[PDB]
DNA sequence: TCCATGTTTATCACC
């Protein structure tokens, strides 16, 4: 009769993804002014289109893939999804068709119209941008072939930077209930995010899930605003760690387990103790998505 | 027969619902202005006329013979010839009341009008089919068409009707990005629609290249919410027709703006100057409630938006247009200042940051002096003249020991210098001779220049200007 | 009687019939806040159908309360051009037609915008036992709210109010919605509305009754 | 079925990778900002150029080659004489055009994209450098016989430092497709990477 | 309910 929810942490490594609308000759990427500074944005959709992905490899049936066709891309191999079950991994079954089902009698269920589960959220920078560039060649593909050749060479720019990405989870729902396998199925590869941004081959980025720690009562998302870290030098401590050693019995820690992966590292012991009773085993984030999978399905 | 139609202003949802009655009423005075009217009234018994002109309402009333001598004079349109740089000719609008008010030379002003109209807001072939039909009739030799006409006054009768909207006025109400669902509207406020884009003003605006050419794409529209009707219609035969007449190749000077926000503040620039021309009027905000801008571009056949904005026109920036006028003039790059005054952004053109964006671009292809040395000066620090008087001195006193084209070696020995300075983003050797050869302002030093950053790139600039 | 304080990192208002490019506004609509108080409350939608459209609710049985606004702190905006869902508005054909499974297949992007930061101090006059749902779905058995805690006391800010036509206003927002089903009706008439800056309670004009 | 993926570095000596374009007096070499310092950087492309050089070193059948002998940078070997019926790593290159080889439908049915086998990431240094260091010096010109007529007699100065860099690359596993004797040689030639550089 | 089309203009203001 709870709904937890996460926040995962990725390492630092030079960034990737670029948002198109390139100006001029350079290919950039999307900044919001949080305070008057610059940050990297990864929308969320790229990153249900990753996870969409991560299920079909991992051999859960579904009707939906995106082929590279020669003309232009598109979604296609999909048929009525009367059933839930083997269809749309129990999400977003969206349809805006009149002649649906016949007019919907012999389907017999609900349209799945805007049945959404996993609700997610976007995932933002710790650093600002400082304008860097690296330099792009691009020369003509050949002065004799029967391929065109674009009629010239041309040199351009590029920027990256290396920066990691918090990311809050927002994971609700009693009712996925259902199909227990499928959601530990979609937890795991959660855990094995990869290739999230389908950004380039070279240069390429991966999300490693570290420190992922975040949990609440049964009830709506509270507490602790699922931001405000450094620059990866000690993030969740002046975030919430305070709090909960001021509220050790006023916020429930026997629930909220401890935060981060570092204590592996510093301080082990003392927030062994000193902190709480609870669960709070970090070895491998894996393990750690297993058994908070295990107790989210006992009750 | 005789057909009354009224209307309020505090009712219209969209602000191009406001600007069209002011539109219309303006057609309805030309109509007025205009012998051949005169003579359609005689004959056929032409009937239009304004019945209340206040504030806030506004009452008409009309027969079929005014409505169609109304359709006549708005979609009056002629054709002309153009030569590729084998013949081909172009089908364009008259204007309107705009032929009876343009005096400037060559009428520049309504060729870029003329060529928005047929190009954005009538894409759609609509106004081809409607335009090329209407096109070189003779409004002397008793030519009208009427087709068109009958099927508009039907629908004018039930004015509480709905109908569908269309692509020629403002789209949106057509797959709507989401379900397939029509609009709501009602007949009676179609038909305003068709008179707001003559109230509009036109900028036509442009993207720099590596070049500097002006590469003028699209067009950056602007529209008033008029508040006093009444108001509303008198000041403007005469602010459209005092603009100024400076051309420069196809295009008039001020036709030419980098920003979508200069054409609208450059409106209210002319408007307060015609109000303190045109007497019986106060503030701006008496006359204009909000100010709408739009950027669009067409290419191929769809029409693509870029920004959309509504925002607050006010009087505390008239000193900026003149700010710019002596400042943008000579260099390209001095825009960036001015969109940055365009709860922390009263005044934070103080320390106005333009030199991130601005550096960037201007690197490899405009690198092609001491114009912009000083520039960079305030940029480094985030105690100027003193360092000049140190520069001077050190030149002076070498020359005294060893007792026309050193401009292009000046340009030159700089350049070879302020670039790394760019690039840094032995500072303390050359400026430890120059003190050599030199008290509170001397402890100053000590605290303005131990700072890193201060280290970095600061005291490195002024001293160059020496040799 | 009783109001309560708001706040969330991103937010997105998407103004109806927007068309291709999307804008948004800085202050939240009131039938959005009319949701987002009904889903808080734990009661759902007067409405279970399914088909074309899906916002059929006759006003003949509903909860009266009055709902005012606030605004603490300016915020910014930005925004994402990444990709969009069509709808399709040409003959068209070929593949669309060959599918048909809640096809939407064609697709095109264009533009979209977000806030960057909201913080909100809601105020509301209801009666006593939709207080106490609230109380009993918040304490007891999409990116757009972070946390709720009532501070209503303290923490004063500005409000917004409609306007009449006199002097002017300032700093006011577009368009707001009262009332709205997504089929022909009249939608809403009051559509001009700005705020005032002051420190105390609301003026009386401030408070706006809801029709449903 | 067995994805890999390693990372591997260097001993130390100075720099090669001169860019040197910034302008007439300088040649500055790319830099990239880590925790307040600046740090050199190879681009992928280097490393994807010479491991296509080594490929055609060993005697392995290629799609691909330079001519240097235009007035700027071309590649002929690309798209003159291949129907991009193999690649060297499988990459199956393409290009968008109104047509392509009748858009490469009829003739051979191969997807107009490609396929990008192989994953690569930017190399980084370990410790940063401290500004200019090195000296040059240019000749005046051909002296007597005139076929060079620089007329420049300059003096300029260019950049150099002494650091070890390491880099991570990737290999999927799924991919088995005439494996067994293409995609072995791509490994052992990874173990030399000798003409990576810009000189 | 379903059949249809279109573009044509080059360039300028500082010490």
């Amino acid at each position: 009769n709870l709904n937890l929810f996460a926040t995962i942490l990725t390492y630092p490594a030079p960034a990737s993804n670029y948002r198109g609308e390139s100006e001029e000759n350079r290919s950039v990427i999307q900044k919001i002014l949080k305070d008057g500074q610059k940050y990297a944005i990864i929308s969320p959709e790229s990153m249900r289109n990753a996870l969409r992905e991560m299920l079909i490899e991992l051999g859960q049936p579904n009707n939906r893939t995106r082929l590279h066709s020669e003309d232009q891309l598109a979604v296609e191999f999909k048929e009525y999804p009367n059933p839930d079950k083997f269809a749309d991994d129990f999400l977003f079954g969206y349809m805006v068709a009149q002649t649906n089902d016949a007019k919907e009698m012999k389907k017999l269920n609900r349209p799945a119209k805007r049945d959404s589960i996993f609700r997610c959220n976007m995932a933002v920078a710790v650093n600002p941008y400082k304008y860097d560039t690296v330099f792009y060649q691009s020369p003509l593909n050949a002065g004799d072939s029967a391929w065109k050749n674009s009629t010239s060479s041309a040199l351009l720019h590029r920027e990256v930077t290396h920066t990691a990405f918090q990311y809050p989870f927002a994971l609700a729902g009693k009712d996925c209930a259902a199909k227990p396998e499928w959601v530990k199925a979609l937890l795991q590869a959660i855990a094995e995010l990869n290739g999230v941004a389908g950004g380039h081959a070279r240069a390429y980025y991966e999300f490693a899930p570290r420190s992922v720690v975040a949990r609440l009562t049964p009830k709506l998302v509270a507490g602790y605003q699922t931001y405000g870290f450094d620059a990866e030098g000690n993030w969740l401590e002046l975030s919430r760690l305070t709090a909960t050693d001021s509220d050790n019995l006023d916020l429930p820690a026997n629930e909220f387990w401890l935060g981060g992966e570092l204590v592996r590292k510093m301080d082990q012991e003392q927030k062994a103790q000193l902190e709480a009773m609870g669960a709070h085993l970090y070895a491998n984030p894996e393990k750690l998505f297993a058994d908070l999978a295990d107790s989210f399905l006992g009750v | 027969e005789i057909l009354t139609l009224d209307f309020n202003l505090a009712e219209l949802p969209s602000a191009q619902h406001r600007a069209g009655l002011a539109g219309l009423i303006l057609m309805i005075r030309e109509l007025k202005k205009w012998p051949w009217f005169k003579i359609r009234q005689k004959e056929k018994d032409v009937l239009l006329s304004i019945e209340n002109l206040d504030q806030y309402g506004a009452s008409i009333q009309l027969n079929l013979e005014g409505l169609i001598a109304l359709f006549d004079l708005a979609y009056l349109s002629f054709t002309e010839e153009r030569k590729s740089k084998y013949f081909y000719d172009v089908i364009t609008p008259q204007g309107g009341f705009l032929a009876g008010w343009d005096k400037s030379d060559g009428q520049i002003w309504l060729r870029i009008w003329r060529d928005m109209f047929w190009s954005i807001i009538k894409g759609v072939p609509a106004t081809r089919n409607p335009f090329n039909n209407r096109c070189g009739l003779n409004l002397n030799a008793g030519d009208s068409f009427s087709k068109d006409v009958e099927s508009v006054w039907k629908s004018l009768q039930n004015a509480e009707k709905t109908t569908g909207q269309s692509g020629a006025f403002y789209l949106g109400a057509m797959a709507v990005n989401a379900e397939n669902v029509s609009t709501d509207d009602l007949i009676k406020w179609q038909f305003l629609l068709h008179f707001w884009a003559f109230v509009a003003q036109v900028y036509c605006p442009y993207i720099l290249d590596k070049d500097g050419k002006r590469n003028f794409n699209g067009y950056v529209i602007v529209i008033p919410d008029i508040a006093n009707l009444e108001d509303f219609c008198d000041i403007l035969p005469d602010v459209l027709s005092n603009r100024n007449s400076k051309a420069f190749g196809f295009r008039p000077q001020e036709s030419v703006i980098d920003v979508p926000e200069q054409g609208a503040l450059e409106l209210l620039n002319l408007i307060k100057q015609r109000i303190a021309k045109k007497a019986g009027s106060g503030l701006l905000s008496d006359l204009i409630v909000g100010v709408e801008v739009i950027h669009a571009e067409k290419q191929g056949n769809s029409i693509k938006l870029h920004s959309v904005s509504y925002l607050q026109p006010n009087e505390e920036s008239v000193d900026d247009y003149n700010a710019i006028k002596n400042s943008y003039y000579c260099p390209w790059f001095r825009r960036q200042l001015l969109l940055n005054l365009v709860l922390a952004s009263q005044s934070w053109l103080k320390r106005h940051p333009w030199y991130g964006f601005g550096d960037l671009l201007s690197r490899i292809p405009q690198r092609w002096s001491y114009f912009s040395h000083d520039a960079r000066q305030l940029f480094t620090q985030k105690y100027a003249e003193i360092v000049y008087k140190i520069a001077q001195g050190f030149v002076l006193s070498k020359l005294s020991s060893k007792h026309p084209k050193l401009e292009r070696e000046y340009n030159d020995k700089k350049e070879k210098v302020v670039n790394e300075a760019f690039l840094a983003i032995e500072k303390q050797a050359f400026i430890d001779y120059f003190v050599s050869t030199l008290q509170d302002e001397f402890v100053d030093f000590a605290q303005k220049l131990f700072q890193d950053t201060d280290e970095i790139r600061s005291l490195t600039l002024l001293a160059l200007s020496s040799q | 009687t009783r109001y309560l304080r708001l706040k969330a990192p991103f937010a997105a208002f998407r103004p109806f019939q927007s068309g291709s490019f999307r804008s948004t506004t800085p202050v939240p609509s009131f039938s959005a806040v009319y949701g987002l108080l009904l889903n808080l409350a734990g009661i759902e939608q007067r409405q279970e159908v399914e088909g074309k459209v899906t916002l059929i609710k006759p006003k003949a049985e509903l909860p009266k309360l009055a709902i005012a606004i606030g605004q603490v702190k300016p915020s910014s905006t930005s925004l994402i051009n990444q990709q969009l869902h069509n709808y399709p508005v040409g003959n068209s054909g070929k593949e669309f037609a060959s599918r048909t499974f809640g096809s939407k297949y064609w697709i095109a992007p264009v533009r979209r915008e977000v806030l960057v930061n909201l913080d909100l101090i809601i105020g509301l006059q209801s009666p006593v036992e939709f207080w106490q749902k609230l109380d009993q779905g918040l304490k007891g058995e999409n990116f757009l709210f972070d946390e709720i805690y009532p501070i209503e006391k303290p923490d004063l800010a500005s409000w917004y109010c409609p306007l009449e036509p006199d002097t002017r206003p300032n700093q006011g927002a577009c368009r707001l919605t009262l009332w709205i089903d997504r089929e022909n009706n009249t939608q809403t008439t009051i559509k001009v509305f700005s705020p005032s800056d002051f420190r105390l309670e609301p003026p009386a004009k401030a408070w706006q009754q809801l029709p449903g």
